[PDB]
RNA sequence: AGCACCGUAAAGA
């Protein structure tokens, strides 16, 4: 088993630090700074941060969980000044793009030596600091590139993120691959598992880490509950923490005596003075909804209203003279005057980009977001309303989690200005003590990985030597996190000293998980000559490895039947489409046959695919697999790439406009992708063909530039 | 030729699925991505190193590639520009992996970790590389008292 | 309350749019001659680049605009 | 929470 040796040190109230190191290296503690600092700033640094910048000086990774509004980016650029100031090179993993092009901005207005790296630009890489999203790294890791002989510190933010279900693999591959002689930072929220996590770290580079929790905060929060009519607001908890349910039971009683609201509850606040505000409604039509409602309104000046429209113009001019007679511009532009603002991941990225510098500035004040600014910005306000707790994820229509409760009033609370935050939760439903506490005072939920294993991964490792999959599944956090959870039947047997489970549990104790799948996927690669006997690599293996954006398999086969080799130009974009494009619409199209047929053969090899799988007992279902392929763009793509009008394109389909531009862009990309896989096996008519899609395609707005570039 | 698929190599044809190939019988080393590899160096240019594998062109191994003595890592400044050859000397032998493959035909390969980099006394065999199979642990270290 | 607007975003890009000698033998002098290898200063000529009844109507209003 | 589907009672012409 993981031999480890975890301990404390004796430190001051405002924090907790604790190290994690290999289990038979004695510990002796930091020592001070020499010489001058790498970065002075104005104020004085809390305990919790001069303890990170101490972390830092001696070259020894950490791990920092504290609320987001607490400097916690602090630690970030001393650890960037401190690499520029030893020639070293630096990183930085964000995985938005939009929070990477916040942090690049601000990093080149600092240091003046920066370099982003992301989907879509790249700049200045030849960077003593190189911020963009992890799967650049992966992919780096991978291909051993440049950077990875030259970069010592790493620094990763949103690692709590990790916790989905698609993406979790990414943070954990990337760190299995990193080598023993790095550095580097976490940057988290509250998560109450960090000694696992840092016990991982350790076990899997032989290093020692470091640990900073604290639930420290400047500005602390009031929350208080809106029952439907009440047209009062109750208290539950203060800012002491003192949580009083008195009135939460005073509130449930008119909920029970009860059997245009929000707009009252906003009225209310500004009546207070407690603008700012910020309105989480966990749907898009709601929003917007509300918004129309609320339009009569105003909470600005006219001069302010001019500044608006001059700060408006001056960015959407870098568009044409068509795409601002746009009816979303017009039909918006207004109720920016008004002082309201509206965000969620179905709007065009330049209205986003605009309504956040608005928001940072003061020109708007309530605004209507769903969960975009819960994790990837740092524009805090006064206050902020739950409309209701009820959301979707995934396939439930769960209730709300605390986690993302407290990821969103993290907030609230602007500091200097606002001597405390005002939190509010709206109710329609009965709801006692206990859900309501767990809700509100109950703490974060813990970190859990997903490591779902993937073709690219098994692929991209069969090309290698020194690395396979074994090693990767031994090394991950799902496995790790299988050790502290053992000792139960394991105790079961120390007292027995129920042998069936003796045998098999010590014949089971360090040993690895998941391993059926694995076996099964490299059946499949054999079965359908993406590997062979042996366990090694064929021709189709390195035509899909340089495919991430999509299901390569099912890719590489259309190549190797001869599909695109008798079609046009845009009906391989269209037929792409068919991938990238992963969201339900109302009315299924209809559809010509000389773009239509594609699609058959298409779906026949998707037949033969999942057969191929239900043989091996991939637990995988056929239908799905089939119909997790919308074709619901095609004819969209297909007239975009004619060249034609964004505004006669956005009415063919009962779809919002964000989610074409990322269906267009994640399109792109695949295109720059089989370019070069076509490029691999020795085609050209084929890249020639892609490369002019790609000519096609991008035209006055779905590939604009980022205002914060 | 005139809608007519000509062979243009003496060997066996594959037709995988739909694709149609041909597998010689003596060629010299095309560049893969994955594969390992032997080389004997030819130069060394104010940039990087001139690498000789049994291939079409001049493999090359960028100076940014070379792993450093122990795990040392910073960054490359023209201290390490000058140490480029007092360190790989001209004629000197790595055991490398190839990087990527450029538009050219040409290999740039790099040194994955410390497995890799220069090697020692030893001895060597030039042989035909259509005689190897392709396979995963091309690093072996035999029962006899020895390692290939 | 608040007028203006702020640094920070006013910084971005869309919203931006020896001695001396005195020779009493050569002070005031001036050369008298001085050669040339120009065929322009020289001679007069037109504008190289035109065109005749329609090639490339910018080339005729070049030759409208550098032939004065 | 919502959107859709089905049945049910009532009013006018
Ligand atoms: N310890 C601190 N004391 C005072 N102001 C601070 C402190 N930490 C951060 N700030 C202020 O917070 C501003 C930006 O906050 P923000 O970027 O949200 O912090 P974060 O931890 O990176 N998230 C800075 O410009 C500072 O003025």
């Amino acid at each position: 088993m993981p031999r480890v040796k975890v301990q404390s040190v004796e430190t001051v109230e405002g924090c907790t630090h604790e190290v994690a190191l290999p289990a038979e290296e004695d510990y002796l503690p930091l020592k001070p700074r020499v010489g001058k600092a790498a970065k002075e700033y104005p104020f004085i640094l809390d305990a919790f941060q001069r303890e990170a910048i101490q972390c830092v000086d001696n070259n020894q990774s950490v791990l920092v969980s504290a609320h987001t509004s607490a400097g916690k980016t602090v630690c970030a650029e001393y650890a960037i000044a401190l690499a520029l100031r030893e020639k070293q090179r630096v990183i930085f993993t964000s995985p938005i793009k939009a929070l990477s092009n916040q942090k690049y901005r601000e990093m080149y207005e600092e240091f003046q030596d920066v370099g982003l790296m992301t989907g879509d630009v790249t700049i200045n890489p030849t960077a003593s600091c190189l911020v963009m999203t992890t799967e650049i790294l992966r992919s780096m890791l991978y291909r051993g590139s440049e950077v990875m002989r030259e970069v010592a510190w790493v620094i990763f933010d949103e690692i709590h993120y990790m916790r989905d279900s698609e993406r979790g693999v990414v943070w954990e591959e990337t760190i299995i691959l990193l080598p023993d002689n790095v550095h580097y930072v976490f940057l988290s929220a509250t998560i109450p598992n960090a000694r696992q996590f840092a016990e991982w770290i350790c076990h899997l580079h032989k290093q020692p880490c470091h640990v900073i929790y604290t639930d420290y905060r400047p500005t602390p929060l009031q929350h208080y509950i809106f029952p439907a009519g009440g047209d009062g607001l109750h208290l539950v908890v203060d800012e002491n923490g003192d949580f009083r349910e008195d009135n939460f039971n005073t509130a449930m009683q008119v909920l029970r005596d009860a059997g245009s609201n929000v707009f009252k509850i906003v009225k209310m606040i500004m009546e207070r003075n407690f603008q700012p505000v910020i309105i989480f409604s966990f749907s898009k039509k709601d929003c917007e909804a509300y918004a129309l409602q609320m339009t009569k309104l105003d909470f600005n000046t006219d001069e302010e209203k001019k500044m608006v429209e001059e700060v408006f113009s001056n960015a959407i001019d870098c568009l044409s003279d068509e795409d601002k007679k746009l009816p979303q511009v017009e039909h918006v532009l207004p109720l920016l005057k008004r002082g309201i603002g509206i965000h969620h991941g179905g709007l065009l990225p330049i209205l986003k980009e605009t309504i956040e510098i608005l928001f940072s500035e003061g020109l708007i004040k309530a605004l209507f977001a769903t969960e975009t600014f819960a994790m990837g910005i740092n524009m805090p306000a006064r206050t902020v309303l739950f409309t209701n707790a009820r959301k979707f994820d995934g396939k439930d229509f769960r209730w709300i989690s605390s986690g993302e409760y407290i990821q969103m009033s993290g907030r609230a609370g602007r500091r200097g200005m606002d001597d405390r935050g005002i939190v509010i939760l709206m109710v329609d439903e009965k709801m006692s003590p206990t859900i309501g506490k767990q809700l509100l005072k109950g703490s974060a939920d813990p970190l859990n990985s997903a490591f779902h294993l993937t073709y690219n991964m098994v692929l991209n490792l069969l090309r290698v030597e020194e690395i396979n999959p074994e090693y990767m599944l031994e090394k991950s956090f799902y496995q790790f996190q299988h050790y502290r959870a053992i000792p139960g039947v394991v105790e079961k047997v120390k007292n027995s000293e129920d042998i069936k489970s003796a045998k098999r549990e010590l014949k089971k104790a360090r040993t690895v998980l998941q391993m059926d799948e694995l076996k099964c996927r490299k059946r499949v690669l054999r079965r359908l000559g993406f590997a062979t006997s042996s366990d090694v690599i064929e021709m189709k293996g390195r035509v899909a490895c340089e495919i991430s954006s999509a299901d390569e398999l099912l890719l590489t086969e259309m190549m190797f039947n001869g599909l695109f080799n008798d079609l046009s130009a845009e009906q391989a974009t269209a037929l792409l489409s068919c991938f990238v494009f992963q969201e339900n619409s109302s009315e299924m199209p209809k559809l010509t046959e000389q773009l239509a047929g594609p699609l058959r053969q298409m779906q026949e090899c998707a037949k033969r695919i999942a057969k191929v799988s239900a043989e091996a007992k991939l637990e995988i279902d056929e239908e799905t697999y089939l119909s997790s392929f919308k074709p619901h763009l095609m004819d969209v793509v297909y007239t975009w790439a004619t060249g034609a009008t964004f505004a006669h394109i956005c009415k063919m389909t009962d779809v919002f406009e964000g989610s074409i531009i990322r269906c267009m862009r994640r399109l792109e990309e695949l295109l720059r992708q089989m370019c070069q896989a076509a490029k691999a096996i020795g085609n050209t008519e084929l890249e020639n063909k892609f490369a002019e899609g790609i000519t096609k395609i991008k035209r006055d707005i779905v590939f604009a530039a980022s205002l914060y570039l | 030729g005139e809608e007519k698929l000509i062979a243009s190599v003496a060997g066996s044809v594959e037709r995988v699925n739909k694709l149609i190939c041909v597998k010689a019988l003596k060629t010299r080393y095309i560049g893969e991505v994955g594969d390992i590899v032997v080389g004997r160096i030819t130069e060394v240019q104010q940039k990087r190193w001139k690498v000789e594998t049994n291939s079409r062109l001049d493999s090359v191994l960028l100076l940014s590639s070379m792993n450093l003595p122990g795990g040392e890592l910073r960054r490359r400044s023209a201290e390490d520009e000058l140490a480029m050859r007092g360190f790989l000397q001209e004629g000197d032998l790595i055991s490398a992996e190839v990087q990527a493959v450029f538009s050219d035909g040409a290999v740039s390969l790099h040194t994955r970790s410390l497995k890799y980099g220069k090697l020692g006394q030893g001895v060597l065999v030039q042989v035909s590389p259509s005689l190897v199979k392709r396979q995963k642990t091309h690093f072996h270290d035999l029962p006899c008292g020895a390692s290939v | 309350r608040k007028t203006r607007l702020s640094k920070n975003l006013l910084r971005m890009k869309f919203m931006q749019r020896h001695w001396y000698l005195d020779l009493p033998e050569l002070k005031e002098k001036e050369s008298f001659i001085i050669e040339e290898q120009s065929f322009l200063l020289c001679e007069d000529l037109l504008y190289g680049r035109m065109s005749f009844r329609g090639f490339n109507p910018e080339v005729e209003k070049l030759m409208l605009q550098m032939n004065a």
